[PDB]
């Protein structure tokens, strides 16, 4: 039972990691973070495993400050959706829009935890495209800000765990051996291909 | 699904000639060509197959096996060779004698060209395939000497898998 | 000869269907498989692009769908020995050779290495299919062999495999095929020091959308 | 293929039967065959009497009752050309080669020549079968031509052939094998200079009796 | 009702006492700690009167600090199922796989409390294998760490108190009455055998 | 005589079955029981792996399961007077005695200890059992009493105890058999001083798999 795709993807691993400052003439305190689930290499080598997949999403926003310790502050997260413009600043008007949903939580609360579903203008996410238009499909924006009037003089560190849920996979391919050098890209390298197989002494022996 | 074992990843070999057991006919009557082990999961022949790369994601499989050959050469060539199961236990087998008296498939090049072997029962020594030269390589005049053998490996379906966790060749 | 279905699925229909002069048998021209080659790929949707009718019909539209027929020959003589593997790949993106990491620095390739053409292309490393994947394990695609002792012939029906019911046939390849020589080509002295591969591809249940005077 | 089935009757039981782990098939090293081979020869009941469950179970009784099924593959190119003559001999006497006619004075066959084990042995004199026996009507025994023209393969269904329906499988080789190259090999220049022969046997019907721990 | 092996057996008791330091140049941070369940003498006694044991558990944790203060604090305990490796460092990428399961809480919240099933490739725990490989019967591990950005300077001390569950048992054997000397053998002493039943004066009085 | 089931359950099956040979009455030697005598222990599935057909079939194979017929004689004159305590017991694991908590330092039984084979080992500390363990409460287990004034025989049918239903004959001991002279031997001057202590065993129900010659 724990060899099919639903329980091959559908657990809650880490995709990413956010900073935070709120400083002085640096005052950008708002931090985007644009969402990928081709970020960490072993996700990225369980996914391009399949040439078509379909699924619902659910993030954990796990937040700390620099040493560790919490205290109760207000803090706004923010899915800017497929289309919509991502914020400027700390306090431009994108904060106050109503099609971007917002999460109103604090420190000292549980960790935050929303669900995205399938968001995309085709009918599955596809990894290999093969043409021309990268594709086109993307899961969107989750800029963060503390919200406060007078400025907050901490830096966070947020993480954001994601789980996939009813996954569905279609066309599989062979898994990737050769090592990554880009994000968007399956660019190996010419010169030094690692063999598939480590090397042994003869091929009379059993070593 | 069947899937090209690299069974020649010895050194002084080039990209894709790792994947083929090379047969000649200077070799004499009774010798050894070729031997390998059958654990999937393990540092070998079987990190270069599919099922060893997914039963590398899971802690504990078992199951039967099936490895499948596969003889590329001249229509005019002939002769007999010896695949041999050892179970485990006692280690790579010395003689055709002893191998023989083991599980044992003769498999000649007239008629068949693709000869199969199930592996059976196999968990996380593990057993050991050989390939033994039976009586010769013939060839007529005007024709090479040398030709090659393809092998393949899959699972079967009493090939359970338990207990996920991440794999290793990635860092 | 054995005809291998792709996926198990037969190429249907879901536009203009021309079902006279579009279903005959394309045939490209013969490779010519030597010692020392490595393989070949060919792009589909952009191989009949320039060939006569499915050309005209493909270039002047703008919504395709379509499967696919192909016939892969490979005659040799009873003395010529080697092997071929010949594998329709979905969604076939080639890869770049290179080590760097900054984006407009890294390689890419051109647009005759990734569309080649009704000519084809060779790889430059048939070990990792040029995609950075081990090709010792694309026997998970739908693939025959072509072992020059037992047959000289491969037949692949491939349906309609995408994302869109509808796509552009000149700005998206769908899926391609590739031949490679596993088996290297050996001969005595004396013989033809070549063999010709010789491909006809048929398009099955043609469908064409949206066309622009 | 063609079976020879052996005086006309199946090997049939009359003691232990393993039934399992000794009806398989004991696949022994293949035979070089050249130009100016000579011929072959085995005993049967002592060529399996070191290979594994059978030698084990052969060696360790004392009553032995068995037919075999034999196999003989000669895989040769469609160039090379020849012919075999496999033949099974019951109580196949080797003779000693000599002129003296004084009884511990004239010669006669060691062990490793009445019993040449699981490597066989070749004969001196093809024409006399080594026995003061001429070969031309050698052909009284059960027995096939392997024609490197029409065929590759020779099968002979051999019963239980004895005075006693049960024996020492140690001291007394039942019957014997021989292939003999009456058709001398011939190929042109470049080709395989030997042609390989296997040979698999099958104990069909085993009983044993009477075990000495 | 009182004397059946799921109530014998099934009541909190306490396993394990961890530590933590994560101080300065010995920046340790996480505390492994390989669970068997033959820690303290008393659970080891009750649980070698038995041969083959099946059952589930239950682990709590409850951490404090050094003084007893608990101040809001981020927390991740990871379990590592047998055969995966271990974490390395405070932070490794043992810490973020998925596969290994996670508890994020905090010092302020109520104390944690997971469950693990039968995790054995056998049918039964045996504590008791005459022959050659102590078996191979494991359950895994539970490392901790702080979740932080900066350096956490307290020193916790984590307790593990583990319930069983569905506790089925087979051969019963008699109870050990002689010390004990080691952990995984069970070694007695040769001199000093200490009588079963306390000596008295004579044998006709009833002392 | 009166037979103790051991458990209730009788050795049933679940791989080859021999059914033959090795359901035969195997007798070790006898035991010379005397005044100051200890104790003897058996660890049964390596008793047999050196004696006979049971033997050759349990080194050579990897899988094994079988019960166990036992028979404990001790046949004494209507003059002298003890008692013996007959018991088997499963996971039977030797101690080791030393005071030392050190892991390289602390003592642990040799490989003749722990499998003692076919002639049995003696107790150095029968009170504890040499496991740590009291011997008063050893009557948990299946067991008789040989007195020597009612019987002088016992018989115990054991089951196949183990958590996997197959398992190594070799590295693995299944169960002991533990007899002790509870009561001493006494005797009159003029006697025989020593009472001998016979065993036959019976290998109910065996199967053996995984044969590798």
């Amino acid at each position: 039972l724990e060899t099919t795709i639903n329980h091959f993807f559908s657990r809650s691993g880490l995709v990413g990691v956010v900073n935070l400052t709120d400083g002085g003439t640096d005052t950008t305190g708002y931090a985007t973070w644009d969402i990928d689930i081709m970020g960490f290499v072993q996700l990225r080598r369980k996914c391009e495993m399949f040439t078509y997949m379909r699924f619902n999403a659910e993030f954990t926003f796990v937040t700390t400050t620099k040493n560790g310790e919490a205290r109760p502050y207000m803090l706004q997260y923010m899915y800017v959706p497929p289309g919509a413009p991502k914020p400027t600043g700390r306090d431009a008007f994108q904060w106050q829009t109503a099609t971007n949903p917002s999460v109103f939580v604090k420190l000292t609360d549980p960790p935050a935890q929303v669900s995205v579903p399938f968001m995309s203008p085709a009918s599955a996410y596809q990894w290999f495209y093969d043409g021309y238009p990268c594709p086109n499909n993307m899961m969107g924006t989750f800029a963060v800000r503390v919200v406060s009037r007078e400025a907050s003089q901490l830096k966070l560190q947020t993480r954001v765990y994601m789980k996939l849920k009813h996954v569905r996979a279609w066309v599989p391919r062979p898994i990737r051996s050769q090592p990554y050098l880009l994000k968007n890209f399956p660019n190996y390298d010419s010169s030094k291909i690692t063999n598939s197989a480590r090397d042994r002494s003869s091929i009379k022996q059993a070593n | 699904v069947e899937t090209i074992l690299e069974v020649n990843n010895t050194t002084e070999a080039t990209g894709l000639t790792r994947l083929l057991i090379p047969v000649s006919s200077q070799n004499k009557a009774d010798e050894l060509c070729a031997a390998f082990m059958v654990d999937p999961g393990r540092i070998g022949p079987w990190q270069s197959t599919l099922v060893g790369q997914i039963c590398r994601y899971y802690t504990q499989w078992s199951g039967s096996l099936k490895v499948t050959f596969m003889f590329t050469g001249s229509f005019m060539a002939t002769g007999k060779m010896l695949v041999a199961y050892s179970p485990p236990g006692s280690a790579q087998p010395a003689n055709r004698e002893t191998a023989m008296l083991g599980t044992h498939v003769i498999w000649d090049f007239g008629l068949q060209s693709s000869v199969s072997l199930v592996i059976p029962w196999i968990s996380n020594t593990a057993g050991v395939v050989t390939l033994w030269y039976q009586t010769n390589y013939v060839v007529p005049p005007e024709t090479p000497g040398e030709a090659y053998i393809i092998a393949m490996g899959a699972a079967q379906d009493n090939f359970t898998l338990k207990i996920c966790k991440d794999t290793d060749e990635v860092t | 000869a054995n005809i291998v279905l792709a996926y198990g699925e037969w190429p249907e229909y879901c536009p203009t269907r021309p079902d006279v002069s579009v279903n005959r048998f394309y045939t490209l021209d013969s490779k010519m498989w030597q010692e020392n080659s490595t393989g070949w790929y060919w792009k589909f949707p952009d191989v009949l692009n320039k060939t006569g009718v499915f050309g005209q019909n493909a270039q002047f539209h703008y919504l395709y769908r379509s499967g696919f027929c192909l016939h892969v020959q490979c005659n040799a003589s009873k003395f010529h020995q080697g092997a071929l593997l010949v594998a329709v790949i979905p969604e076939f993106v080639i890869a770049g050779r290179g080590s760097n990491t900054k984006p407009n620095e890294a390689p890419h390739p051109g647009f005759t290495t990734t569309f080649p053409g009704t000519t084809g292309a060779t790889f430059h490393d048939p070990y990792v299919l040029d995609s950075g994947v081990p090709l010792s394990q694309a026997l998970i695609y739908p693939h025959q062999w072509i072992n020059l002792r037992t047959n000289n012939c491969a037949t692949v029906i491939v349906p309609y495999i995408n994302a869109v019911p509808f796509d552009s046939a000149i700005n998206h390849s769908n899926f391609g095929l590739i031949v490679i020589p596993v088996s290297p080509l050996k001969y005595s002295s004396g013989a033809t020091t070549a063999i010709p591969i010789t491909i006809t591809i048929a398009p099955l249940n043609s469908e064409f959308g949206g066309l622009r005077q």
